[PDB]
């Protein structure tokens, strides 16, 4: 029973970052706290000064990533401070009943709640507001994040076998609905309720304006790259929460991947491009063997370089002539 | 007489952020009386088709706020924060002099959509 | 001690954007992150083709407007590209010591440098390039912008009053000095140190060729105008680094105005024209109680209509008879 578990509270870090966890762990269930408070503004998400009247969990887009072990107990309390216009809430599809969460955090401008569930599945699971009438509207404005629930001893390959990460980071992709006035500019607005009407026929269309890891175009890239180093092995948690995207690593693979983002089922292995369905996360690990850069996006390349659905992962080392190596160097034809 | 305007986050039946009721015919020297039954709303004047020569409201926020009826024609009044969901209300003042300006006002979307049902509710 | 608290980080825009921002907050003092990156580069400040040696703070005169508030830190990460000739550092007047941060962020080209300070004052300050020996060059070059340091529950009237604007624009006023040749016409440079020793002779008659807002003859003028509506409450930020200008804005007023810049003083009210010392930031508030085109200028007329610092405000809405009127169009004399 839950009221008597050892109640162990986190910290919880901006993307990429992930907060600090053990994988596997001999620790038993506890209930973890949480907590996250909802701030509406307005924010930049290209190098053009487009603005998005955006909606986000603590800040960013996404929200950080919860990290948990499989029957651990979630208790998020959700504030939504009276700086804010709008109700929000919270779907986690990592609960059970309730709508995932949301019938029981409705919580107006200047009104909290505390809400409870159990992780009874191990997985990458969604968390997005759901306010009834505008659920995809505050969604697409960026309201949503992951919460991964590991499995109790680690990540597991299909031979049973254990697998293990050295970091992880966490991308969530958005794609964007920014209208434009008649002069194809796109629109800049002074408050977020004047974003909706016209917002939302842009949606209609079924055609974003933008696609954007964490919140801009560039995000992920020069000064804000990820970062590792031969020989170490990494988790990137992908989350899509309204639409479809196919992530894919440039010079690289998906050693282990698990595109339908749950941990009991065993994970395929070597994959160049696989396959996030809107509203679900998925996760994948890839061990360095070359240095250099390295671009994560989305494979469909108009997605990626044209709407802003890519980033860069600089990594040091040694470079390895067995798996590459250039035998004559650009020079001219004979 | 004295009328009250409910700020209000829901209507019964479904639709969000609505001044309730949303039309209100009064007379010359009576005060409407827009008030915080949920927190989140303000009443204010639209300053866009506002008549002439007439003390604009901008209440406060979160705040009870009162409209004092003197000259006699049609009085639009956004909540500035929700405007853009709709929440909008309208006043008649007696005769509706004025109603030519405010029919012509370009709203859009959920304020247009309200609004007109709001217009209609015009006494001649 | 500032390294334990919060950290953030905020994208930058373009003038005369400035980038989203809360006015009065609810929030704690934090560590407000920033990068610039300096960009030497050739210049068209006017209509008839004449050039600048420019070097900038992110690729614009004005460089763009930092917002934080009273009791936050500033965290500014400067880069200057390999690409630039010359070498860089930043003397903020918002900071206390080492010559506004000059001294701890010189760079050399390939170089780069990160600088915190406090701001525990309130205002809009100047920062500008400042390096030794080399510093009235830099600074009318093009390398200054303003921080806007507000208090901590926004900007207030002289009896305490809270004063809000609905937008913000930043205008940096630039009095250039660029030689002319023996036959009457402006020189054009090869380089930007070729520039130099010819530049500096004009500089010191006092003489400037132009004055321009925000880098260019007519930068804010038909499609780039500013634009507001009657009742919006805009900001109008104003720096000049070098020298005097005297802000008017045609057929409006500044409602409040801080000439000195600094938002513990009480502003005054009803100005027709303002005073912006050189070195100086100020700002003034106006609601716009009438739609049409305003001008927006330096009120010395030659500075403003041969020499180029003015602009334009596209303003929408109804007009009002009671302010003005025309009760007799011109017509013929009885
Ligand atoms: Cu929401
Ligand atoms: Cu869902
Ligand atoms: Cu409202
Ligand atoms: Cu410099
Ligand atoms: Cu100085």
């Amino acid at each position: 029973d839950a009221d008597k578990l050892p109640h162990t509270k986190v910290t919880l870090v901006a993307p990429p970052q992930v907060h600090p966890h053990e994988q596997a762990t001999k620790s038993g269930p506890k209930v973890v706290e949480f907590t996250m408070t909802i701030e509406e503004k307005k924010m930049v998400i290209d190098d053009k000064g487009t603005t998005l009247q955006a909606m986000t969990f603590n800040g960013s887009m996404p929200g950080p990533t919860l990290v948990v072990h499989e029957g651990d107990y979630v208790q998020l309390t959700l504030v939504n401070p009276a700086t804010n216009a709008m109700p929000h809430n919270v779907d986690f599809h990592g609960a059970t009943g309730a709508l995932g969460g949301a019938k029981l955090t409705n919580v107006n401008p200047g009104e909290q709640a505390t809400l409870r569930f159990k992780a009874d599945r191990s997985g990458t699971f969604v968390y997005h507001c759901a306010p009834e009438g505008m659920v995809p509207w505050h969604v697409v404005s960026g309201m949503s994040g992951t919460l991964m629930v590991l499995p109790r001893d680690g990540l597991k390959d299909p031979q049973g076998k254990p697998l293990h990460y050295d970091r992880a980071y966490t991308i969530g992709e958005f794609d964007l609905y920014i209208p434009k006035g008649p002069d194809g500019k796109y629109k800049d607005y002074a408050t977020l309720a004047e974003s909706y009407g016209d917002t939302v026929q842009v949606m209609r269309t079924l055609t974003p304006s933008h696609i954007v890891f964490n919140g801009k175009v560039g995000a992920l890239t020069g000064a804000n790259a990820l970062t590792a180093k031969v020989g170490e092995t990494v988790l990137l948690i992908h989350s899509q929460a309204n639409r479809d995207t196919r992530p894919h690593l440039i010079g690289g693979h998906g050693d282990w991947v698990w595109e339908t983002g749950k941990f009991a089922n065993p994970p395929q292995r070597d994959l160049e491009t696989w396959f996030i369905r809107g509203g679900s996360a998925g996760a994948a690990l890839y061990t360095f063997k070359q240095p250099g850069v390295y671009a994560y996006l989305n494979h469909n390349l108009i997605e990626a370089f044209e709407l802003g659905a890519a980033g860069h992962i600089k990594v040091e080392g040694k470079w390895n002539d067995d798996l590459m190596k250039q035998i004559k160097a650009p020079a001219p034809i004979p | 007489a004295e009328h009250i305007v409910e700020m209000r986050n829901k209507d019964d039946a479904g639709n969000t952020m609505v001044f309730q009721p949303g039309f209100v015919k009064v007379e010359a020297g009576d005060t409407v009386k827009f008030v915080p039954t949920d927190k989140s709303h303000n009443a204010e004047s639209v300053r866009e088709v506002w008549p002439e020569g007439v003390a604009p409201v901008k209440g406060g926020f979160s705040k009870e706020v009162v409209f004092n009826a003197e000259k006699e024609g049609l009085y639009v009044l956004k909540c500035a924060p929700h405007y853009g969901m709709g929440m909008v209300v309208l006043v008649q003042v007696g005769k509706p002099v004025n109603l030519d300006q405010i029919k012509e006002y370009k709203a859009t979307g959920l304020a247009k959509k309200r609004l007109d049902g709001e217009i209609a509710k015009v006494v001649q």
